[PDB]
């Protein structure tokens, strides 16, 4: 199951 | 700062296209378009990472599409409009770490079988009692705005070229002229209240003013009365010393 | 025992020629179970394993829906990195993620990754205590003051902690008859002459699962390292592993050399001799 | 399958009361979830946010509870002020995807403290154009309920309370309206039960 | 910038039975950048039908792809991979054995 991205941002 | 819709107001007659704007906060990577009606929470259409439209819902329906061609702005269309489109249109924008939504302040919508019915308001001001003043010292004024249809109207009060909020209450809603009448007309009422000594100063004078969002310079009008176009109708009051 | 999820990205620049490639690949365990090309037709996650093709038509949409979004991150990430350093938009580069979660045979929480490389090399990732970022250089370091301010660890924590474990332990049990089985190695040794005084003996490992495997050759029950010959363990192509260790002895002291096989399929270790 | 229940949907309180506002979800698998505020008419406003390794989240008078296992989110609002009346929103991010899914929302009527009531209702002319004039029914404690008319020719309309800020005054009020002979302000809020105390100035 | 020039085996999923059909691998692994052609040959020749699996990577970051072909070994017929990669002048040819 796939994570959401929030806070993956450089 | 925050989210910007424009327009703020929509009204149009039915088969008409429309097209809203979304401006969102500026490091925002995420967009959102919702719709809403009165009593309901809002329901998701469709959202951009970027320019690309990740998901959207059924209510989502072939007349309606959403583009965010670069990124920021992005535009809803709504094609060949039906009384069943009014709503209000919300954008939101989201945070790159929390995801936290940001509204903007939307795009009401009023989608009508003609525009026959539609009205501005007429504005009156009723001026304290002399009772009021001798019981309370106080000094109520009210504002009636009537007549208007449909029912977009923003009321504000002001005192000497001020816009005032203190003292003020204005209804939440407005009400129904006649409940049994299909297309039926529109009232609004409002008090702005002051001390009995701030209303005994002739000096002051008092404006309520009725914001009516109605018909474009442009749209089609062929009746003989004068078209109904978005406009400020105000009424006003001076003080009196006795 | 213990099982893993595990998530590997690859975003790939091509400048002049289009947006990146972006390619996902899911296992749990050494099994591929999904997979998304950004260059590939359907735009779908794709079922890479039979025991995900139960999942329902929603599973799909939602898993399509993240790991573009994915897509669209990486694709920004890039952008951010050529600006730490300071590189031309007219090269390629790479972008890796790692995520994932182990967890124990009975099914708890044992360890957490993410983590990224940018051309090869490690660029920021989460500590062990889930709450700490390892930054490798001084790009990095900007990133990790920005998460580090932003508390951003604790919703990674809370992904690897939750949502990846509640999927792992659903992936076990939906395909525990694949997952959950283990396939001991089929064992055999070739034996060649390569002169009068000299042969080659090679011990085989086939058909195993998973792939962790010890291939050991002891002469007199002595050290054979520097003189065994040992390919890496490689796919057979249906699931399965193999592999291969040998050594060259003294034509008629074969009975001298013994081959030792560790795996986790098999009761006890197997001692092969020629 | 997530459905988000805020129930009651509406209430009514009096100012001071330390209040408890409901959220449920039926899918617990939620990513965060945000509090809105809304006023009819307007946007959205934004009041808090709670991820979901979080337990609870606090702002000024505001804070918010999560129990995700439950399906549960609780809004407390300390010392409730009449300025708090509004429909609060509740709102879930799943796990599965990056929209808010919302609850249809309480609407919330916090109503005012009013110490020393003095009912009365006054008669209020045109600026521009007396003789016409409206009813002011005021200054009645929170306690009192203003009725629609038995007639459909006259119109009144809800408590509105006004806030007389650097006075330190708020207060109700209805106003009503006809443009009808038998209409009188001595007579327009007879569908109502006031106070018995009401003062209607003598006739002029 | 990072290169690293891929490992190489190339071998039969099952023992080779002349007259069988088999399949026939190609494993490149810990190889970067990630852009990579790989050919299956018979006498010399490309084969045209080749797949292969979904890119992937190791702990090191370093690439991992299998390529594979239905094949029946024969007496006669060679095999080999032949791997196109930026770390090396020319392609890299390894000829298949049986027993490797």
């Amino acid at each position: 199951r796939y994570p959401l991205t929030l806070g993956w941002c450089f | 700062t925050g989210v910007s819709q424009n327009p703020r107001h929509k009204i149009t007659k039915r088969g008409q296209n429309v097209t809203f704007r979304c401006d969102p906060i500026s490091e925002h990577n995420r967009l959102y378009w919702y719709r809403q009606t009165l009593g309901q929470g809002p329901e998701f259409l469709t959202y951009f990472q970027n320019e690309a439209q990740l998901e959207k819902s059924r209510l989502l329906s072939d007349r309606f599409s959403a583009e965010r061609p670069k990124g920021s702005f992005s535009t809803l269309e709504i094609q060949r409009t039906e009384q069943g489109d009014s709503a209000m249109y919300l954008c939101a924008s989201s945070s790159w770490d929390t995801g936290e939504l940001f509204f903007g302040e939307g795009s009401r919508l009023t989608v009508l079988e003609d525009l026959k019915n539609v009205f501005p308001p007429e504005v009156a001001v009723f001026e304290p009692s002399e009772a009021e003043i001798s019981h309370t010292q106080k000094a109520t004024l009210v504002c009636l705005a009537t007549g208007f249809y449909p029912d977009h109207v923003e009321l504000s009060w002001w005192v000497n070229g001020k816009e005032v909020h203190s003292g003020v209450c204005t209804d939440p809603q407005p009400l129904k002229e006649q409940p049994a009448l299909n297309d039926s007309r529109y009232a609004l009422s409002s008090r702005l209240r002051v001390s009995a000594t701030f209303w005994q100063n002739p000096r002051n004078h008092f404006r309520c003013q009725v914001q009516f969002y109605g018909l474009s310079e442009n749209d089609e009008w062929t009746q003989d009365r004068a078209k109904p176009v978005t406009q400020i109708v105000s009424a006003e009051a001076w003080g009196r010393a006795d | 025992g213990s099982h893993s999820m595990r998530y590997f990205s690859t975003s790939v620049s091509r400048p002049g020629r289009g947006e990146p490639r972006f390619i996902a690949v899911g296992y749990v365990d050494d099994t591929q179970f999904v997979r998304f090309d950004s260059d590939a037709a359907s735009q779908r996650m794709e079922p890479r394993a039979p025991w995900i093709e139960q999942e329902g038509p929603e599973y799909w949409d939602e898993e399509t829906g993240k790991v573009k979004a994915h897509s669209q991150t990486d694709r920004e990430n890039l952008r951010i990195a050529l600006r730490y350093y300071n590189q031309s938009e007219a090269g390629s580069h790479t972008l890796q993620m790692m995520f994932g979660c182990d967890v124990g045979s009975d099914g708890r929480f044992l360890r957490g990754y993410h983590q990224y490389a940018y051309d090869g090399k490690d660029y920021i990732a989460l500590k062990e205590d889930l709450r700490s970022w390892t930054a490798a250089d001084m790009a990095a370091q900007i990133t990790k003051r920005k998460w580090e301010a932003a508390h951003v660890a604790e919703q990674q924590r809370a992904y690897l902690e939750g949502t990846c474990v509640d999927g792992l332990r659903r992936y076990l049990e939906n395909g525990k008859e694949t997952l959950q089985r283990t396939d001991p190695p089929k064992t055999h040794m070739t034996h060649h002459p390569i002169s009068d005084h000299e042969a080659t003996l090679r011990c085989w490992a086939l058909g195993f699962y998973p792939a962790e495997i010890t291939l050991t050759w002891q002469r007199d029950g002595e050290d054979q390292t520097q003189d065994t010959e040992l390919v890496e363990t490689r796919p057979a192509g249906d699931g399965t592993f193999q592999k291969w260790a040998a050594v060259v002895v003294p034509s008629g002291e074969e009975q001298r050399y013994t081959c030792h096989v560790q795996h986790e399929g098999l009761p006890k270790p197997l001692t092969l001799r020629w | 399958k997530q459905e988000v229940t805020q129930i009651p949907a509406a209430l009514s309180v009096p100012e001071g009361e330390n209040l408890v506002l409901n959220c449920s979800f039926t899918d617990s698998a939620i990513y965060n979830l945000q509090w809105f505020r809304q006023d009819p008419g307007k946007g959205l406003t934004s009041l808090l946010l709670i991820q979901s390794s979080q337990r609870e989240q606090t702002s000024g008078r505001l804070n918010a509870s999560l129990d995700k296992s439950s399906g549960r989110s609780t809004l407390y609002i300390a010392a409730s002020q009449p300025g708090d009346s509004a429909t609060y929103l509740c709102a879930v991010r799943m796990d599965s995807s990056y929209k808010l899914i919302f609850g249809s929302g309480t609407r919330l009527l916090v109503r005012p403290d009013i110490q020393n009531p003095d009912p009365a209702v006054y008669q209020l002319r045109d600026s521009k154009s007396s003789d016409k004039s409206v009813c002011l029914f005021t200054d009645f404690d929170s306690q009192t309920n203003v009725s629609q008319s038995k007639d459909s020719d006259v119109y009144i309309t809800d408590k509105c309370v006004l806030d007389m800020r650097s006075m330190d005054f708020k207060s109700n009020s209805a106003v009503a309206w006809s443009n009808k002979s038998d209409f009188a302000c001595a007579n327009a809020f007879n569908n109502s039960i006031i106070p018995e105390d009401t003062f209607f100035p003598s006739p002029e | 910038m990072i290169q690293r020039t891929p490992k190489i085996q190339v071998y039969s999923r099952h023992p080779a039975e002349n007259g069988k059909s088999n399949f026939l691998n190609c494993y490149v692994s810990g190889f970067h950048p990630s852009d990579i052609e790989v050919d299956l040959l018979k006498n010399g020749e490309r084969i045209e039908k080749v797949e292969h699996s979904d890119l992937s990577f190791s702990k090191d970051w370093s690439f991992y792809l299998l390529y594979y072909t239905e094949f029946t070994p024969t007496e006669k017929d060679e095999y080999a991979c032949r791997v196109n990669h930026v770390t090396l002048s020319q392609p890299k040819i390894v000829k298949w054995d049986r027993d490797m």
